[PDB]
């Protein structure tokens, strides 16, 4: 198996025999193919999952003080 | 003559014909085919002047003939509500799987129109025989004739497909069969008018209820009970993954209704919160399951298997509802199915000759008419309204629900995943970017052959699906006869 | 009364809905019993239907003041709510019940 | 390449691989300590806990004609 | 007339798309643009048959589904809500048929665009003209289905094939909620239509009112928005600007809104429901105004404000008041019509392109199309005496009128969204109008200006303005958003207005609030959210022009940082939904195809008894050896084993062991 990456990490101005999914015509593909080309859940890269939850608390907390 | 005898003798007319007229006229392929269409033909329109004369509100079995040379294996006729739109199914069916194939097959013509048209002999007389050991006779004799045609004319992996789809059948139903038999054996007789009117003990009726369940969750099939179907459905030629979707999936459902209802009903109400647990499991496991599946047909496969635990959880809901929704799902997903298989084992296979869904991309830019049937019985096969597909999903997830809520849920999240898988494959063949790069030869359109047998499945579930009261006014007083149950102050009448 | 058709002659139960002193062994006998279980429960249920519909009526009729003036018919229809469902013979054939008990 | 010729395609050989891998996967299963957790989550423990929770609550509840002052516990 | 209105667009959406080929592309706008104008000016006629003399008309036409108890027809019925609800539709739904006819002008594929939205117009009616639950979901599943298409119009772009599934499974989701509070109905009440549900709903079981309640606001939730089903709404802005003002923005996300309003004669008697309806309309303000504000996208700014004002009606839906909350739907969708139609001219004008980092100048370039936006922006920030004024700044009081923690409290939520509401206003108007040039010169270069030499006549690209198809709605709409909301005021607020008389609403006496909302508010409450929006607009317009660094200083910081990708990225409501719920699904259909089905299923299954049972048979047949000599020993043991088990009176479990320990043996090779 390739290293299994969402192909929309790849870059779009590359030599691509398919443009549209960013792969050459005979790359070796990862037994997912079918869940990591372009059309697929988009990975957002925001911030991490960890750092993330801890966004979302303050804006609770925040949320629960002006209630309080 | 009766009239369902007529039924069980044309098709037998048309295989004498088939293999005879060599000898009144080298004969060309195109005669085997016309004399087999004409034969379905006939048989469709006997059954459609049985159901003009069919009386919707009679307990009594109709348009049986009177036998009295009585021996030890005869074979009654009679039909009433319940068996009545399996039978039209079948004689609807069976026409357009002969057109699906018509340019497909190109070699042992002959042998595939005998296989085809004497399939239809078999699984009519499974719905009207009025004995519970002639239903088993027909159940089975379709084995051989369905191990032939996959072996005959089916894919690369034909062969385990064959052999799986053979002794899964065959491994359940002689459960099936020690059940029938002890039956027999307690009441002398297996006749339905004097069958249903014996009363088996609790026990009994538990040891009876294994027997026949084992069996038809095989047939179902359950999850975890289904690789035959994976395979078979699959690697049949395109009028075989028809007949075997669209009809044969739907014995089981019959036989729930002359085989346990009837006879087992309290087996089969202490029961159902293991049936409803299978239930749930399957519409769940398949759901996710065919999310993932990269072979077109198996993925259409894979979804009959998610709604026959729908109607499955339906016919063990003890309510109207559920009852005549299982039906008319049953019915519903013969037609949509029937359509999808047309979609991708026939149309898609035929030009490319591959069923990997990676392969294809942007159909529709080049194939507006594909796309627009194909999303058509991609939202009947998601349940969307004005389908039969939701009058029948519908009904029998109310009486899923009602009998048992924390199934109902469960079977209601079908809701979900059914529109998940079935708009997902949709985007990723029709829709999704432009035509896919691979195809080096562009693509036709549907042939005339292809849109005919398109719009006459999408016609009949969506007609059904605005007025299914054409099915639900003959269900009606049938349905009612095996319900069990009584209210506190209707029962026991003076 | 509305008069009895021609229809609502050759369907008729000719049989009251019981199962007491039907002998099992004569089939006629049981069948026209299994019917008039049948039709008396859907004929009780059609009541609700009828009731049902009158309701509606007399809801737009009445719009606001649906909660005064529709009474009667609001509980004519939650009794048959309460009591009438088809609920088949099968249970009534297959098990006896005496009020003497 | 089947009984009836199509159109051409760009038979992709690694495309081609991996539905070949995929078909033929059921060869190579084994049991391990992961197989045989993830083969008894799905097959025995969910479907019994199901199971349980509609073997517990069959009849608990009925939602017919239910009114004020009257609950919807039937058991 | 009153069933003319339901197959109108039905018979325009099917011409125009079974036959564009036969009618042409103007031929097909001719059709669905007629038969659109001709329903909608029906519909005008209808509110006055049906709503100014309460005639309550009923239409049943044929059984739709008839099993013992439940007889759902294809009926419609005509009342105060139903019509009220039609006049926008028809109205905006007529002023986008004719918008489109210039932005679709270079789409090769007019006749399909203009198929789909007589379709959906379609679909709209059905679901408001419903007299039963079970044919509402149909029109229900119709306009999703219709919203699915026309995302999907642009079907080649990636980026809006996934956005279609996310609107078709995001709402699939809701629908699954709202078909099992039709079963909970069923269940209780025998059948599903209206003149049941609410002539019975004062005497079912509590319990059961909540049961019921709740599940339809999950379905409430998905097509209109809430904060937990509300992610399909932005992405849905992948398809053609007409279809985001039409049904993205004034339409379909009001049927939501519609199912809570229609069936107010049944959750007013559950406030466990009404309470969820309180503070979940509450949330989702502060949820989308906040995130509007960092949205790059012109649309997508756009998107939160709907999402907001449909969570004011939910709010609306919470004070036992649902005719502020039908004034307001009706009031939003002209504001709205407007702001997205004109706003689709600013991309229209320059480059096809939405970005607001790259907008600027074009106050005098599109002087009709800035207009337009300041008499919508007003009006959806509540200026007074504006349409939106007398909708918007009503909730807000009738909230304090209710004394009451709840009351009190939303109040306070609504007006920092209300106060978050005018930042992004500001933002719209002033980056795009009142700010310096941030795009390229081509957008920028009048033929006053001598710039070229001999390419003159072409080159010049002065980002023009629309034609009169693009203008008339734009002037149209405008006029809706100043004297329809004083017009409608004494309708839909009155005193004691008696227009829903014919309990197309319903509000018990016990939860009225309005009387303490004219007198009991106090007068500093009542102005206050004008004193925030004249105010915070001068922050916002000295913050850019005038200071523009004190915003960016606040940007670099650690704090700002974080807080501006916060609500840039949607509150991350996306990416656990992304991962932890849509990939999770994914994981296990991966799970259960590659260790079950092809998996242990397999072995402990056909596959592991043909492996085994070809080697039990190998190993027994090489017992076979035909050695004359050998056989005679088998023979002799077989005797033995025969004497001992009949002779020494064996236990049978002693032979079966025996015959399992056989087979054992004989499955281990050697
Ligand atoms: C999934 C297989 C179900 C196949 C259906 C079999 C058809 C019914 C036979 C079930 C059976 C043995 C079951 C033994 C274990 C079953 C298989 C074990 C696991 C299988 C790998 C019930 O056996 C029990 O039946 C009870 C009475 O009902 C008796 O009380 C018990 O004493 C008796 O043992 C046989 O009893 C039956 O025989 C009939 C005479 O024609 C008698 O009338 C009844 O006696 C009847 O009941
Ligand atoms: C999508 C729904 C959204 C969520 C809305 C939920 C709204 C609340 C509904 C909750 C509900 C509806 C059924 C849900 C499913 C039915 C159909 C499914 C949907 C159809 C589409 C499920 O409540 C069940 O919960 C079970 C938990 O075990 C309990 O069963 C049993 O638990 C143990 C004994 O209590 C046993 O030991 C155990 O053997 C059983 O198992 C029972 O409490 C009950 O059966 C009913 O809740 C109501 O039940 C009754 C009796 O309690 C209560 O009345 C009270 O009774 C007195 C003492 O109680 C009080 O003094 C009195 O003041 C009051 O009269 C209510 O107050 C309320 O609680
Ligand atoms: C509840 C059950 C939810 C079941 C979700 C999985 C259903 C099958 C999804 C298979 C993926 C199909 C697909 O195209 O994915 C991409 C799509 C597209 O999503 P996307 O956000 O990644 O698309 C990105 C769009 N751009 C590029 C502009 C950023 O994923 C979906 O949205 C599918 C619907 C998911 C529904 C999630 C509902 C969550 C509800 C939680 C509260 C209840
Ligand atoms: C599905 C294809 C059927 C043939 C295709 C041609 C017809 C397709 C439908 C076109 C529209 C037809 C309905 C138009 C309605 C206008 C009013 C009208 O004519 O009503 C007259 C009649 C109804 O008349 P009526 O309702 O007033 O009263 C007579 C009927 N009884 C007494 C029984 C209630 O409508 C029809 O007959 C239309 C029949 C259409 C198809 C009927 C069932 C077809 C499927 C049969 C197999 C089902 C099981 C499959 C397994
Ligand atoms: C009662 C409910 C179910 C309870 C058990 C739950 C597990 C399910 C058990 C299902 C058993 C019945 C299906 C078996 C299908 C396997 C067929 C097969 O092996 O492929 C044929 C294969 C086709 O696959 P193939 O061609 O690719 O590989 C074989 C190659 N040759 C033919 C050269 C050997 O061909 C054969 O005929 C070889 C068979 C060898 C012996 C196989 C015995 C298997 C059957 C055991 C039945 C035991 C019942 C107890
Ligand atoms: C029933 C009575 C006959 C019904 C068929 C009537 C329609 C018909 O005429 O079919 C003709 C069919 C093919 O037409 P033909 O002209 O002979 O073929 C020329 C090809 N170059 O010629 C045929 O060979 C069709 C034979 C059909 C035989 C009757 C149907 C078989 C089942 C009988 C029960
Ligand atoms: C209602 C109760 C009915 C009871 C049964 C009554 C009879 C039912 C049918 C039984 C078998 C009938 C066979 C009919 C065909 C015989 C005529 C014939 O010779 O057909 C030959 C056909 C093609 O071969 P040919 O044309 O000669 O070679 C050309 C090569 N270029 O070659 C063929 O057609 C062979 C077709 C494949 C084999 C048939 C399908 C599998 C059957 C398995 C047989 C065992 C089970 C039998 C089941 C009977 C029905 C239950
Ligand atoms: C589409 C419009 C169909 C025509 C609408 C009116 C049809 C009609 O006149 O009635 C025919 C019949 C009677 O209606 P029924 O359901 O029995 O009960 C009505 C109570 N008086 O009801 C019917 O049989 C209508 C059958 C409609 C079948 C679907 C048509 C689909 C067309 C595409
Ligand atoms: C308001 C309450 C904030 C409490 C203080 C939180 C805080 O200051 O954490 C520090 C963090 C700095 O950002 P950071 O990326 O970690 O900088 C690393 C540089 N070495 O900054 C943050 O993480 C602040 C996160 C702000 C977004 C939270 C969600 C909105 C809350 C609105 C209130
Ligand atoms: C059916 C229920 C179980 C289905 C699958 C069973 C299974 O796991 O099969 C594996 C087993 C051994 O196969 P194994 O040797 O490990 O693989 C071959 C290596 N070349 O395969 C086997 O052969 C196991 C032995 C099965 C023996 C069945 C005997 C039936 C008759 C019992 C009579 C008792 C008196
Ligand atoms: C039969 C399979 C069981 C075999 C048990 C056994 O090991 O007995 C030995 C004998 C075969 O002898 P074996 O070890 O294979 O040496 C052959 C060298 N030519 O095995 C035999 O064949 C003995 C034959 C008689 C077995 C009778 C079994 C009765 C079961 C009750």
């Amino acid at each position: 198996n390739p290293p299994r990456i969402k192909r929309q990490f790849r870059d779009p101005h590359a030599d691509w025999w398919d443009k549209q999914e960013r792969r050459n015509f005979g790359e070796p593909v990862h037994e997912d193919h079918d869940i990591l080309g372009m059309f697929s859940p988009y990975e957002y890269t925001w911030i991490t999952p960890g750092k993330g939850l801890f966004q979302i608390g303050l804006f609770i907390a925040s949320f629960l003080g002006l209630c309080y | 003559m009766s009239l369902l005898y007529v039924l069980l003798i044309i098709p037998i007319i048309g295989i004498f014909l088939i293999s005879t007229i060599d000898s009144f006229y080298f004969f060309n392929v195109s005669y085997y085919k016309k004399i087999a269409l004409i034969t379905t033909i006939l048989n469709l329109i006997v059954s459609l002047i049985i159901y003009i004369l069919f009386d919707f509100s009679n307990n009594q079995f109709q348009f049986i003939q009177e036998n009295l040379d009585l021996s030890f294996y005869d074979i009654y006729l009679g039909v009433d509500g319940v068996s009545i739109y399996f039978v039209l199914l079948t004689t609807i069916i069976m026409p357009i799987a002969l057109v699906s194939n018509w340019n497909s097959i190109t070699n042992n013509i002959k042998s595939y129109l005998i296989i085809m048209l004497l399939l239809e002999t078999l699984l009519l007389a499974v719905f009207l025989v009025l004995d519970v050991l002639l239903f088993y006779i027909f159940f089975e004799s379709i084995l051989p004739p369905l191990f032939i045609l996959i072996g005959l004319f089916g894919s690369s992996n034909k062969v385990r497909a064959s052999f799986y789809i053979f002794l899964y059948t065959l491994l359940g139903s002689l459960f099936l069969l020690l059940s029938i038999l002890t039956m027999s054996s307690i009441v002398g007789t297996t006749y339905f008018d004097v069958l249903l009117k014996s009363s088996f003990e609790y026990t009994t009726q538990l040891f009876l209820f294994f027997g026949i369940f084992i069996a038809f969750a095989v047939k179902t099939p359950v999850w975890g009970l289904n690789s035959w179907l994976l395979r078979a459905h699959v690697e049949s030629p395109l009028g075989g993954s028809i007949v075997l979707a669209a009809i044969v999936l739907k014995l089981s459902l019959y036989g729930v209704f002359r085989l346990i209802l009837p006879i087992l009903p309290q087996a089969s109400l202490n029961l159902t919160y293991i049936v409803y647990a299978i239930g749930a499991i399957t519409v769940l496991y398949a759901s996710f399951s065919t999310l993932r599946t990269v072979d077109v047909k198996e993925l259409i496969a894979y979804s009959s298997v998610a709604h026959a635990a729908i109607y499955l959880m339906g016919v063990f809901s003890n309510t109207i509802q559920g009852l005549e929704g299982a039906i008319l799902l049953g019915l519903a997903h013969g037609f949509v199915s029937s359509g999808l298989f047309i979609c991708a084992g026939g149309i898609l296979y035929d030009r490319t000759g591959t069923r990997l869904i990676y392969f294809f991309r942007g159909l529709t830019q080049i194939m507006p008419l594909f796309s627009l049937f194909f999303f058509i019985l991609c939202l009947g096969n998601a349940g969307t309204p004005l389908t039969l597909n939701f009058v029948g999903e519908f009904m029998s997830l109310y009486g899923t629900l009602e009998r048992l809520p924390i199934a109902g849920m469960l079977a209601s999240t079908s809701i979900i995943f059914s529109a998940a898988y079935s708009i997902y494959m949709y985007n990723r063949i029709a829709f999704g970017g432009s035509v896919s790069l691979y195809f080096i030869d562009c693509f036709r359109d549907l042939t005339k052959r292809e849109f005919f047998i398109l719009f006459t499945l999408v016609s009949f579930t969506v007609i059904l699906g605005i007025y299914p009261s054409f099915v639900l006014d003959g269900l009606h007083y049938n349905i009612s006869s095996v319900v069990y149950g009584i209210e506190p102050n209707a029962s026991y009448l003076t | 009364p509305t008069p009895e058709s021609e229809a609502f002659l050759a369907k008729k139960p000719q049989v009251p809905p019981t199962f007491d002193g039907v002998d099992y062994e004569d089939n006629k006998r049981l069948k026209q019993a299994q019917d008039a279980i049948i039709r008396e429960q859907w004929v009780q249920v059609m009541m609700g239907r009828l009731v049902r519909e009158e309701l509606s009526k007399c809801y737009y009729r009445e719009g606001v003041n649906h909660l005064e003036k529709c009474g009667k018919l609001r509980e004519r229809y939650l009794q048959l709510l309460a009591n009438a469902k088809v609920k088949g013979y099968l249970f009534e054939q297959q098990n006896y019940w005496s009020k003497e008990n | 390449m089947a009984g009836l010729q199509h159109y051409k395609i760009a038979m992709d050989p690694a495309l081609v691989r991996l539905g070949s891998m995929i078909s033929n996967r059921y060869k190579y299963f084994r049991w391990t300590k992961r197989t045989a957790l993830v083969s008894f989550m799905y097959v025995v423990v969910v479907p019994s806990t199901i199971g349980y929770l509609a073997y517990k609550t069959d009849g608990l509840w009925d939602l017919r004609a239910k009114r004020r002052g009257d609950l919807i516990s039937e058991r | 007339m009153y069933l003319s209105i339901i197959i109108l667009p039905l018979l325009g959406s099917v011409v125009s798309g079974f036959f564009g080929r036969k009618v042409g592309v103007s031929g097909a706008q001719l059709i669905t643009c007629s038969s659109v104008i001709i329903t909608t000016i029906l519909s005008i006629i209808a509110f006055f048959e049906v709503g100014f003399n309460n005639i309550p008309v009923t239409i049943n036409i044929f059984r739709w589904i008839d099993s013992e108890w439940f007889i759902i027809n294809w009926g419609f019925q005509y009342d105060s809500l139903t019509v009220s609800m039609l006049i926008p539709v028809l109205i905006i739904s007529s002023l986008v048929h004719i918008y489109s006819i210039s932005y679709m002008s270079s789409d090769p594929h007019n006749q399909r665009f203009f198929s789909y939205l007589s379709l959906f117009t379609f679909m709209m009616i059905i679901l408001v003209t419903a007299n039963n639950y079970l044919l509402m979901f149909v029109g229900w599943e119709g306009v999703g289905v219709c919203s699915y298409l026309l995302v999907s119009f642009w079907f080649t772009r990636i980026a809006a094939n996934q956005s279609s599934i996310s609107a078709f499974l995001t709402n699939r989701v809701g629908d699954c909620f709202l078909t099992v509070g039709m079963f909970a109905i069923l269940w209780s009440l025998g059948n599903l239509d209206y003149a049941t549900v609410f002539s019975l709903a004062p005497y079912i079981n509590s319990n059961v009112v909540i049961i019921i309640g709740i599940c339809l606001l999950i379905g409430a939730m998905a097509k209109s928005s809430q904060v937990g089903l509300h992610v399909w709404l932005p992405m849905a802005m992948e398809g053609p600007t007409p279809v985001s003002a039409l049904i993205h923005a004034a339409t379909m996300v009001t049927a939501g809104v519609y199912l809570l309003m229609r069936s107010s004669p049944l959750i007013e008697y559950s406030s466990t429901v009404l309470l969820l309806c309180l503070w979940l309309g509450a949330i989702t303000t502060v949820f989308s105004s906040l995130i509007g504000l960092f949205q790059q996208d012109i649309k997508k700014v756009i998107a939160y404000s709907t999402m907001s004002q449909l969570g004011m009606m939910v709010l609306s839906i919470g004070l036992s008041s649902y005719n502020i909350a039908l004034f307001h739907l009706v009031n939003h969708a002209f504001y709205k019509a407007l702001l997205f139609l004109g706003a689709g001219s600013v991309i229209h004008a320059v480059a096809d392109n939405q970005d607001f980092r790259k907008f600027g100048g074009l106050i005098s370039y599109l002087p009709l199309t800035y207009s337009v936006m300041l008499i919508a922006s007003l009006s959806l920030v509540a200026f007074p005496f504006m349409t939106g004024f007398y909708s918007k700044d009503f909730i807000l009081e009738s909230a304090y009128g209710q004394f009451s923690f709840s009351g009190v409290a939303v109040y306070i939520i609504a007006t920092i969204g209300a106060i978050f509401t005018t930042l992004y206003s500001v933002k719209v108007l002033y980056l795009t109008f009142l700010s310096n040039p941030n795009g390229p010169r081509t957008y920028y270069r009048l033929a006053i200006d001598n710039f070229f030499s001999a390419q003159a006549i072409k080159s010049y690209k002065p980002a023009h303005e629309g034609d009169f198809f693009l203008t008339l709605p734009l002037v149209i709409l405008a006029l809706f958003s100043i004297f329809f909301g004083f017009i409608t005021k004494d309708i839909f607020i009155g005193l004691g207005s008696n227009f829903f008389v014919d309990n197309s609403l319903f509000i018990h006496p016990i939860h009225e609030i309005m009387i303490d909302t004219e007198f009991a508010v106090p007068v500093l409450f009542k102005l206050l959210p004008f004193i925030f929006t004249i105010s915070f607009s001068v922050i916002a317009l000295t913050l850019s022009e005038l200071l523009s660094e004190l915003v960016i200083y606040f940007k670099f910081s650690r704090f700002g940082y974080n807080i501006f990708g916060f609500f840039n990225q949607r509150f991350l409501i996306e990416f656990f939904y992304n991962k932890y719920i849509t990939n999770l699904i994914l994981n296990l259909g991966g799970q259960i195809t590659k260790i079950l089905d092809k998996g242990s299923i397999e072995l402990f299954g056909p596959y592991g008894l043909e492996r085994g049972l070809v080697k039990l048979s190998k190993n027994i047949s090489s017992l076979s050896t035909s050695h004359v000599t050998t056989y005679a020993l088998y023979i002799l043991v077989g005797f033995i084993l025969y004497l001992i088990y009949n002779n020494l009176l064996l236990d049978y479990s002693y032979l079966l062991l025996i015959i399992i320990l056989l087979l054992l043996l004989m499955m281990i090779g050697e």
